[PDB]
């Protein structure tokens, strides 16, 4: 508020789409150019998340689409209860 | 946000001259894989100019700096460098260097007259 | 902040995660008995659910973990960027 | 948040009185589904002393007024209702209705002497 998009790293219970829609709005902002923005993504988006989505990210391997990503990430962090609360 | 930066190497210079700029990272023995570059006018968001990662040295540059500008970093030294040819009035702005989780330093002013 | 629980509404394209825990940390601050915050649970938490959290809740029917029902809802809302952005 | 509140019915009573709080909603024909009542006491949080559900009228209750307060709520008038008896001096609080998405109305003094 600024932050560099440098800066954005994922949380250790973050869900992966709340760190994906932080990266993306704090590289929405960077003033730079679109080249620059895409040589951000590929450079800081599956590095900078967190270890366990690492892990599934890497098993994936090359060329997934964000959908993809998103839904192999989905199980890790976010809300910690998993019985039923009802 | 612990390592700390400092810039050096700004000043005044005539259009068409040349600077180049350090930042010197201190609290670790080393630095973050992407580093970069931002500049700063009165008036204007800082910019994203230049970065580069360690690994491969790949970079990229903004437009307005292409074919003029080379960012380096010494991995031996913890210091990273941009290299300012053929500078123009529209050059003139703060210019501070960044690490991912470091904390900013105080930039160096670069003039360039004409 | 403070807000009341009968307020927390999920948002169209909020994640059913998030909404989770904006449910969880709000009747968390609420004060008030575990009995009331249980009925409070039962009765707002799939009632203030996106339309499309409810289809899902729904067709899975009474008796779920939690667990069970934020992974049928992951799939809604959330990034909207689907295709390859890498 | 559209749905405006509006209560009445408080005042000045003696521990062992009664008192009737109405909670008018304006703005719709209807009321949401779950409304709840509220005690704020000066320097205390609000506290969600009652509850109720429409469709099957399920109402939920704090210990502290189990046996004493009854919430109701009438959809052919938009009123939510609390009647409080056997009120005690630890009842004096301004107690404030609420409805999903509505305003919050101004509230309504109970004061219990003894």
């Amino acid at each position: 508020s600024p932050t560099s998009i440098l800066d954005i790293r994922q949380g250790p219970k973050e869900p992966f789409r709340d760190y994906v829609d932080r990266f993306y709005k704090t590289l929405r902002a960077e003033q730079a150019s679109q080249e620059v923005k895409n040589w951000m993504t590929e450079t800081l988006l599956v590095q900078n998340a967190n270890p366990d989505c690492k892990t599934i990210l890497k098993a994936l391997g090359p060329g997934a689409t964000l959908e993809e990503m998103m839904t192999a990430c989905q199980g890790v962090g976010g809300p910690g209860h998993k019985a039923r609360v009802l | 946000a612990q390592v700390q930066l400092v810039e050096s190497g700004g000043g005044l210079v005539q259009a068409g001259g040349s600077l180049r700029l350090s930042c010197a990272a201190s609290g670790s023995f080393f630095m973050s894989n992407v580093m970069a570059w931002y500049r700063q006018a009165p008036g204007k968001a800082r910019e994203l100019i230049a970065a580069i990662r360690g690994g491969d040295m790949s970079t990229v540059y903004d437009d307005s700096v292409k074919g003029r500008f080379t960012i380096t970093r010494d991995d031996d030294k913890n210091i990273l460098y941009l290299q300012m040819n053929d500078l123009k009035p529209e050059d003139t702005a703060m210019y501070y260097c960044k690490a991912s989780g470091s904390s900013w330093g105080q930039g160096t002013q670069v003039t360039v007259s004409s």
